[PDB]
Protein backbone atom coordinates (compact mmCIF):
# COMPACT_ATOMS: atom_id res chain seq x y z
CA UNK A 1 0.00 0.00 0.00
CA UNK A 2 1.26 3.13 -1.35
CA UNK A 3 0.22 7.06 -0.88
CA UNK A 4 1.99 10.22 -2.40
CA UNK A 5 2.99 13.10 -1.68
CA UNK A 6 4.50 11.45 1.84
CA UNK A 7 3.62 15.60 3.12
CA UNK A 8 2.21 18.09 1.20
CA UNK A 9 2.01 21.95 2.16
CA UNK A 10 -0.81 24.29 0.80
CA UNK A 11 -2.66 27.89 1.61
CA UNK A 12 -6.27 28.40 3.00
CA UNK A 13 -8.40 27.88 -0.52
CA UNK A 14 -6.23 25.90 -2.14
CA UNK A 15 -6.66 22.44 -3.79
CA UNK A 16 -5.08 19.00 -2.32
CA UNK A 17 -4.70 15.84 -4.56
CA UNK A 18 -4.03 12.47 -2.18
CA UNK A 19 -2.92 9.84 -3.86
CA UNK A 20 -2.90 5.96 -3.44
CA UNK A 21 -2.42 2.68 -4.57
CA UNK A 22 -3.99 -0.80 -2.83
CA UNK A 23 -2.62 -3.89 -2.34
CA UNK A 24 -2.60 -6.10 -5.52
CA UNK A 25 -5.97 -7.95 -5.91
CA UNK A 26 -7.55 -5.63 -3.39
CA UNK A 27 -10.54 -4.11 -4.82
CA UNK A 28 -11.63 -1.54 -1.51
CA UNK A 29 -10.07 1.22 -0.73
CA UNK A 30 -10.97 3.36 2.90
CA UNK A 31 -9.64 6.72 3.61
CA UNK A 32 -9.04 8.42 7.21
CA UNK A 33 -8.37 11.51 9.12
CA UNK A 34 -6.45 11.61 11.37
CA UNK A 35 -6.55 15.03 13.04
CA UNK A 36 -4.39 15.79 16.18
CA UNK A 37 -6.52 15.41 19.24
CA UNK A 38 -9.61 13.69 17.52
CA UNK A 39 -7.91 10.14 16.37
CA UNK A 40 -8.81 8.74 13.42
CA UNK A 41 -12.27 9.77 11.38
CA UNK A 42 -14.02 7.85 8.53
CA UNK A 43 -13.93 9.94 5.13
CA UNK A 44 -14.41 7.64 2.52
CA UNK A 45 -14.86 4.14 1.25
CA UNK A 46 -14.57 2.91 -2.52
CA UNK A 47 -14.76 -0.39 -3.85
CA UNK A 48 -14.80 -1.40 -7.64
CA UNK A 49 -14.79 1.96 -9.05
CA UNK A 50 -17.53 3.60 -6.88
CA UNK A 51 -18.23 4.92 -3.70
CA UNK A 52 -20.33 3.27 -1.53
CA UNK A 53 -19.91 5.48 2.37
CA UNK A 54 -19.16 8.86 3.36
CA UNK A 55 -18.44 10.58 6.95
CA UNK A 56 -19.51 13.50 8.20
CA UNK A 57 -17.67 15.56 4.95
CA UNK A 58 -18.51 18.50 3.06
CA UNK A 59 -18.78 18.03 -0.61
CA UNK A 60 -15.82 19.74 -1.19
CA UNK A 61 -13.55 16.40 0.18
CA UNK A 62 -14.21 14.41 -3.19
CA UNK A 63 -12.64 11.18 -4.84
CA UNK A 64 -12.64 8.56 -7.18
CA UNK A 65 -11.39 4.67 -7.94
CA UNK A 66 -9.87 4.49 -11.42
CA UNK A 67 -10.96 0.86 -12.83
CA UNK A 68 -7.22 -0.45 -11.52
CA UNK A 69 -8.88 0.04 -7.87
CA UNK A 70 -6.24 2.74 -7.30
CA UNK A 71 -8.05 6.30 -5.88
CA UNK A 72 -7.83 9.53 -4.85
CA UNK A 73 -8.80 12.46 -3.30
CA UNK A 74 -8.78 15.50 -3.86
CA UNK A 75 -9.72 18.26 -0.93
CA UNK A 76 -10.89 21.81 -2.76
CA UNK A 77 -11.47 25.16 -0.79
CA UNK A 78 -8.80 24.27 1.81
CA UNK A 79 -9.55 25.32 5.56
CA UNK A 80 -6.89 25.83 7.87
CA UNK A 81 -8.70 22.47 10.40
CA UNK A 82 -7.94 20.51 7.51
CA UNK A 83 -4.37 19.84 8.07
CA UNK A 84 -4.02 16.10 9.35
CA UNK A 85 -2.62 13.01 8.61
CA UNK A 86 -4.73 11.25 5.50
CA UNK A 87 -4.44 7.52 5.36
CA UNK A 88 -5.46 5.09 2.97
CA UNK A 89 -6.31 1.30 3.50
CA UNK A 90 -7.06 -1.55 1.47
CA UNK A 91 -9.18 -4.70 1.60
CA UNK A 92 -11.84 -8.40 5.31
CA UNK A 93 -8.44 -7.38 6.77
CA UNK A 94 -7.67 -3.44 6.22
CA UNK A 95 -3.83 -2.60 5.68
CA UNK A 96 -2.86 1.18 5.82
CA UNK A 97 -0.52 2.97 3.51
CA UNK A 98 2.18 5.51 5.56
CA UNK A 99 -0.35 8.61 4.79
CA UNK A 100 -0.49 11.91 2.84
CA UNK A 101 0.41 14.89 6.19
CA UNK A 102 -1.41 17.92 4.67
CA UNK A 103 -0.21 21.12 6.14
CA UNK A 104 -2.60 24.71 5.22
CA UNK A 105 -1.17 27.80 6.23
CA UNK A 106 -2.47 31.39 6.25
CA UNK A 107 0.79 32.16 4.18
CA UNK A 108 4.32 30.29 3.22
CA UNK A 109 6.24 32.97 4.83
CA UNK A 110 7.30 31.13 7.91
CA UNK A 111 8.25 27.85 6.15
CA UNK A 112 12.63 27.04 6.91
CA UNK A 113 14.52 23.93 6.25
CA UNK A 114 16.86 22.97 9.20
CA UNK A 115 19.92 23.53 10.29
CA UNK A 116 21.71 20.21 10.85
CA UNK A 117 24.79 19.63 13.06
CA UNK A 118 26.45 16.77 14.58
CA UNK A 119 28.23 17.15 17.97
CA UNK A 120 31.14 14.42 18.53
CA UNK A 121 31.52 12.38 21.88
CA UNK A 122 33.25 13.99 24.43
CA UNK A 123 36.63 12.21 25.35
CA UNK A 124 35.42 11.98 29.56
CA UNK A 125 32.42 9.93 28.49
CA UNK A 126 35.20 7.57 26.41
CA UNK A 127 37.38 7.56 29.52
CA UNK A 128 34.51 6.78 32.02
CA UNK A 129 32.31 4.27 29.97
CA UNK A 130 34.13 3.11 27.19
CA UNK A 131 31.40 4.30 24.98
CA UNK A 132 31.23 7.18 22.71
CA UNK A 133 27.94 9.36 22.23
CA UNK A 134 27.16 11.26 18.99
CA UNK A 135 24.04 14.21 18.92
CA UNK A 136 22.05 15.33 16.06
CA UNK A 137 20.70 18.78 16.58
CA UNK A 138 18.18 20.12 13.59
CA UNK A 139 16.93 23.54 14.57
CA UNK A 140 15.13 26.59 13.02
CA UNK A 141 12.85 24.20 10.94
CA UNK A 142 8.94 24.49 10.57
CA UNK A 143 6.97 22.39 9.63
CA UNK A 144 7.40 19.54 12.00
CA UNK A 145 6.70 15.91 11.61
CA UNK A 146 10.51 16.12 9.62
CA UNK A 147 12.52 12.54 9.45
CA UNK A 148 15.65 12.02 11.23
CA UNK A 149 17.54 8.99 10.77
CA UNK A 150 21.27 8.06 11.39
CA UNK A 151 23.80 6.99 8.43
CA UNK A 152 27.39 4.93 9.19
CA UNK A 153 29.10 3.80 6.82
CA UNK A 154 26.70 4.04 4.27
CA UNK A 155 24.40 1.71 5.58
CA UNK A 156 20.93 3.26 7.91
CA UNK A 157 21.88 2.40 11.52
CA UNK A 158 18.46 1.60 14.27
CA UNK A 159 21.07 0.08 17.02
CA UNK A 160 22.20 3.31 19.15
CA UNK A 161 19.65 5.54 18.07
CA UNK A 162 16.86 7.70 19.98
CA UNK A 163 15.43 10.51 18.43
CA UNK A 164 12.87 13.10 20.37
CA UNK A 165 9.14 11.71 20.48
CA UNK A 166 8.04 15.74 19.68
CA UNK A 167 10.31 18.79 18.54
CA UNK A 168 10.68 21.37 21.30
CA UNK A 169 9.21 25.23 20.60
CA UNK A 170 11.78 27.49 19.62
CA UNK A 171 9.77 30.52 21.14
CA UNK A 172 7.25 29.08 23.02
CA UNK A 173 4.86 32.14 22.60
CA UNK A 174 6.97 29.28 16.01
CA UNK A 175 10.05 26.97 14.23
CA UNK A 176 11.13 23.65 15.74
CA UNK A 177 14.33 22.16 16.78
CA UNK A 178 14.59 18.50 16.75
CA UNK A 179 17.65 16.00 18.93
CA UNK A 180 18.85 12.93 18.36
CA UNK A 181 21.58 10.45 19.97
CA UNK A 182 23.98 7.40 18.40
CA UNK A 183 25.75 5.67 20.83
CA UNK A 184 28.98 3.13 19.53
CA UNK A 185 31.71 1.57 21.42
CA UNK A 186 34.90 3.63 21.92
CA UNK A 187 36.53 1.38 20.22
CA UNK A 188 34.03 2.05 17.29
CA UNK A 189 34.54 5.94 17.91
CA UNK A 190 38.25 5.48 17.71
CA UNK A 191 38.94 3.97 13.79
CA UNK A 192 39.11 6.74 11.74
CA UNK A 193 38.08 4.35 8.84
CA UNK A 194 34.17 5.05 10.23
CA UNK A 195 32.04 7.68 9.36
CA UNK A 196 28.94 9.01 10.23
CA UNK A 197 25.99 10.74 9.20
CA UNK A 198 23.27 12.72 10.86
CA UNK A 199 20.44 12.79 7.86
CA UNK A 200 16.88 15.07 8.67
CA UNK A 201 14.32 14.49 5.74
CA UNK A 202 12.50 18.00 5.68
CA UNK A 203 8.98 18.49 3.83
CA UNK A 204 8.77 21.77 2.32
CA UNK A 205 7.71 23.78 -0.73
CA UNK A 206 7.42 22.20 -4.24
CA UNK A 207 7.32 23.30 -7.86
CA UNK A 208 3.92 24.24 -7.76
CA UNK A 209 4.33 26.78 -4.70
CA UNK A 210 4.86 30.66 -5.06
CA UNK A 211 7.87 31.96 -3.51
CA UNK A 212 8.64 35.59 -3.62
CA UNK A 213 10.83 36.53 -0.47
CA UNK A 214 14.33 36.92 -0.39
CA UNK A 215 16.34 33.60 0.55
CA UNK A 216 15.89 30.44 -0.97
CA UNK A 217 12.39 28.65 -1.39
CA UNK A 218 11.84 26.22 1.26
CA UNK A 219 11.62 23.08 -0.39
CA UNK A 220 11.34 19.72 0.46
CA UNK A 221 14.92 19.01 0.82
CA UNK A 222 17.90 16.57 3.02
CA UNK A 223 19.84 18.40 5.04
CA UNK A 224 22.56 16.50 6.83
CA UNK A 225 25.86 17.07 8.80
CA UNK A 226 28.37 14.56 9.53
CA UNK A 227 31.61 12.74 11.74
CA UNK A 228 34.39 11.36 11.14
CA UNK A 229 35.57 8.70 13.38
CA UNK A 230 39.01 10.29 15.52
CA UNK A 231 42.12 10.97 13.23
CA UNK B 1 -20.93 2.19 17.41
CA UNK B 2 -18.58 3.18 20.42
CA UNK B 3 -14.94 1.89 21.16
CA UNK B 4 -13.60 2.49 24.42
CA UNK B 5 -9.72 1.43 25.11
CA UNK B 6 -8.05 0.57 28.68
CA UNK B 7 -6.18 2.38 29.62
CA UNK B 8 -5.26 5.41 28.36
CA UNK B 9 -1.40 5.23 28.87
CA UNK B 10 0.77 3.09 30.58
CA UNK B 11 4.16 3.20 31.89
CA UNK B 12 6.15 -0.22 32.40
CA UNK B 13 9.69 -1.83 33.31
CA UNK B 14 10.61 -3.59 30.42
CA UNK B 15 10.23 -6.88 31.77
CA UNK B 16 6.69 -6.15 32.96
CA UNK B 17 3.73 -8.02 31.20
CA UNK B 18 0.39 -5.91 30.76
CA UNK B 19 -2.77 -6.08 29.06
CA UNK B 20 -4.65 -3.21 26.99
CA UNK B 21 -8.58 -3.92 26.76
CA UNK B 22 -10.57 -2.91 24.24
CA UNK B 23 -14.61 -2.69 24.84
CA UNK B 24 -17.65 -2.43 22.38
CA UNK B 25 -20.94 -1.64 21.72
CA UNK B 26 -22.34 -3.78 19.25
CA UNK B 27 -21.81 -7.13 18.20
CA UNK B 28 -18.66 -7.02 14.95
CA UNK B 29 -17.30 -9.14 12.14
CA UNK B 30 -14.32 -8.24 12.33
CA UNK B 31 -11.73 -6.31 15.32
CA UNK B 32 -8.28 -5.54 14.63
CA UNK B 33 -5.48 -4.64 16.68
CA UNK B 34 -3.00 -1.64 15.61
CA UNK B 35 0.54 0.05 16.57
CA UNK B 36 1.36 3.13 15.06
CA UNK B 37 4.99 4.09 14.35
CA UNK B 38 6.76 7.44 15.43
CA UNK B 39 6.31 8.69 11.65
CA UNK B 40 2.45 7.34 11.26
CA UNK B 41 2.24 3.59 9.96
CA UNK B 42 -0.21 1.50 11.36
CA UNK B 43 1.36 -1.86 11.90
CA UNK B 44 -1.08 -4.92 11.87
CA UNK B 45 -1.17 -7.00 14.86
CA UNK B 46 -3.78 -8.95 14.67
CA UNK B 47 -7.09 -9.56 12.73
CA UNK B 48 -9.65 -11.34 15.47
CA UNK B 49 -13.38 -11.15 15.95
CA UNK B 50 -13.25 -14.06 17.82
CA UNK B 51 -10.77 -16.00 19.64
CA UNK B 52 -7.23 -16.43 20.21
CA UNK B 53 -3.82 -15.54 18.37
CA UNK B 54 -0.43 -15.38 19.38
CA UNK B 55 2.49 -13.80 17.31
CA UNK B 56 6.51 -13.63 19.10
CA UNK B 57 5.35 -12.27 22.74
CA UNK B 58 1.89 -10.46 21.68
CA UNK B 59 -1.60 -12.01 22.04
CA UNK B 60 -4.87 -11.52 21.62
CA UNK B 61 -8.33 -13.00 22.28
CA UNK B 62 -11.47 -11.58 20.98
CA UNK B 63 -14.91 -12.79 23.89
CA UNK B 64 -17.35 -11.88 21.41
CA UNK B 65 -20.28 -12.37 22.89
CA UNK B 66 -19.42 -10.08 25.24
CA UNK B 67 -17.99 -7.85 22.98
CA UNK B 68 -14.57 -7.50 24.38
CA UNK B 69 -10.94 -8.36 23.29
CA UNK B 70 -7.68 -8.36 24.98
CA UNK B 71 -4.09 -7.31 23.81
CA UNK B 72 -1.31 -9.02 26.01
CA UNK B 73 2.28 -8.17 25.55
CA UNK B 74 4.41 -10.27 26.98
CA UNK B 75 7.82 -8.93 28.92
CA UNK B 76 7.25 -5.55 27.33
CA UNK B 77 10.54 -4.14 25.32
CA UNK B 78 11.47 -0.78 25.44
CA UNK B 79 10.87 -1.37 21.59
CA UNK B 80 7.09 -2.24 22.28
CA UNK B 81 6.47 1.89 23.22
CA UNK B 82 4.07 3.64 20.97
CA UNK B 83 0.27 3.61 20.40
CA UNK B 84 -2.15 0.61 20.09
CA UNK B 85 -5.39 1.09 18.68
CA UNK B 86 -8.37 -1.45 18.39
CA UNK B 87 -11.00 -0.96 15.58
CA UNK B 88 -14.11 -3.03 14.87
CA UNK B 89 -16.46 -2.90 12.07
CA UNK B 90 -17.02 -1.32 5.25
CA UNK B 91 -15.43 1.34 7.25
CA UNK B 92 -13.18 0.65 10.71
CA UNK B 93 -14.65 2.22 14.00
CA UNK B 94 -11.39 2.98 15.64
CA UNK B 95 -10.83 3.92 19.50
CA UNK B 96 -8.81 6.29 21.22
CA UNK B 97 -5.72 4.09 21.55
CA UNK B 98 -3.78 3.80 24.41
CA UNK B 99 -0.18 4.99 24.58
CA UNK B 100 2.32 2.83 25.80
CA UNK B 101 5.66 3.90 27.57
CA UNK B 102 8.37 1.23 28.04
CA UNK B 103 11.60 1.88 30.19
CA UNK B 104 14.81 0.26 30.20
CA UNK B 105 15.85 -1.73 33.81
CA UNK B 106 19.17 0.11 34.37
CA UNK B 107 20.85 -1.95 37.26
CA UNK B 108 24.34 -0.23 36.75
CA UNK B 109 23.24 3.28 36.57
CA UNK B 110 26.09 5.83 36.40
CA UNK B 111 24.83 9.86 35.97
CA UNK B 112 27.04 12.06 33.74
CA UNK B 113 26.99 15.50 31.89
CA UNK B 114 29.03 15.76 29.35
CA UNK B 115 30.22 18.76 26.72
CA UNK B 116 30.22 17.66 23.32
CA UNK B 117 31.64 19.43 20.71
CA UNK B 118 31.00 20.25 16.90
CA UNK B 119 28.04 23.89 23.20
CA UNK B 120 25.79 20.86 23.49
CA UNK B 121 25.52 19.16 27.23
CA UNK B 122 24.46 15.51 27.35
CA UNK B 123 23.56 13.79 30.67
CA UNK B 124 23.17 10.27 30.31
CA UNK B 125 23.55 6.82 31.98
CA UNK B 126 20.70 7.56 34.78
CA UNK B 127 17.72 5.57 35.64
CA UNK B 128 14.46 5.66 34.14
CA UNK B 129 13.14 7.02 37.13
CA UNK B 130 14.46 10.02 36.96
CA UNK B 131 12.49 12.86 35.52
CA UNK B 132 13.99 15.66 33.31
CA UNK B 133 12.29 18.96 33.76
CA UNK B 134 12.42 21.74 30.87
CA UNK B 135 14.44 25.16 31.17
CA UNK B 136 12.14 28.15 32.69
CA UNK B 137 14.13 30.44 30.04
CA UNK B 138 13.06 30.15 26.15
CA UNK B 139 16.27 30.81 25.65
CA UNK B 140 17.57 27.15 26.89
CA UNK B 141 16.91 23.96 25.44
CA UNK B 142 16.18 20.98 27.19
CA UNK B 143 14.85 17.53 25.48
CA UNK B 144 12.69 14.80 27.55
CA UNK B 145 14.93 11.84 28.32
CA UNK B 146 14.72 8.83 25.76
CA UNK B 147 16.18 5.46 25.83
CA UNK B 148 18.84 4.09 22.99
CA UNK B 149 19.08 0.11 22.71
CA UNK B 150 22.65 -0.59 21.82
CA UNK B 151 21.40 -4.17 20.61
CA UNK B 152 24.72 -6.12 20.15
CA UNK B 153 26.36 -5.33 23.70
CA UNK B 154 22.49 -5.84 25.69
CA UNK B 155 22.94 -2.60 26.92
CA UNK B 156 19.95 0.39 27.20
CA UNK B 157 20.88 4.06 28.42
CA UNK B 158 18.62 7.11 28.65
CA UNK B 159 19.71 10.56 27.94
CA UNK B 160 18.60 14.27 27.40
CA UNK B 161 19.98 16.93 25.56
CA UNK B 162 20.27 20.61 26.97
CA UNK B 163 21.79 23.44 24.41
CA UNK B 164 21.75 27.13 24.56
CA UNK B 165 23.43 30.44 22.98
CA UNK B 166 23.07 32.12 26.08
CA UNK B 167 26.89 33.08 27.54
CA UNK B 168 25.94 32.54 31.13
CA UNK B 169 24.85 28.73 30.29
CA UNK B 170 27.15 26.11 30.52
CA UNK B 171 26.89 21.79 31.48
CA UNK B 172 27.60 22.39 35.13
CA UNK B 173 24.51 24.40 35.41
CA UNK B 174 21.92 23.00 32.46
CA UNK B 175 19.96 20.57 34.39
CA UNK B 176 19.78 22.84 37.23
CA UNK B 177 15.40 22.72 37.24
CA UNK B 178 15.44 18.96 37.04
CA UNK B 179 16.18 16.29 40.37
CA UNK B 180 19.40 15.34 39.41
CA UNK B 181 20.47 12.23 41.23
CA UNK B 182 23.49 13.16 43.81
CA UNK B 183 26.21 11.02 42.74
CA UNK B 184 26.21 12.52 39.04
CA UNK B 185 29.66 12.59 37.63
CA UNK B 186 31.03 16.31 35.85
CA UNK B 187 33.88 15.67 34.09
CL1 LIG C 1 0.75 6.54 -4.64
CL1 LIG D 1 -12.28 13.95 -7.55
CL1 LIG E 1 -12.26 6.71 -12.81
CL1 LIG F 1 3.11 19.08 9.09
CL1 LIG G 1 15.19 2.06 36.41
NA1 LIG H 1 10.11 16.63 14.40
Amino acid sequence: VTQSPTHLIKTRGQQATLRCSPISGHTSVYWYQQALGLGLQFLLWYDEGEERNRGNFPPRFSGRQFPNYSSELNVNALELEDSALYLCASSETQYFGPGTRLLVLEDLKNVFPPEVAVFEPSEAEISHTQKATLVCLATGFYPDHVELSWWVNGKEVHSGVCTDPQPLKEQPASRYALSSRLRVSATFWQNPRNHFRCQVQFYGLSENDEWTQDRAKPVTQIVSAEAWGRA
Amino acid sequence: IQVEQSPPDLILQEGANSTLRCNFSDSVNNLQWFHQNPWGQLINLFYIPSGTKQNGRLSATTVATERYSLLYISSSQTTDSGVYFCAVDGRLYFGRGTQLTVWPDIQKPDPAVYQLRDSVCLFTDFDSQTNVSQSKDSDVYITDKCVLDMRSMDFKSNSAVAWSNKSDFACANAFNNSIIPEDTFFP
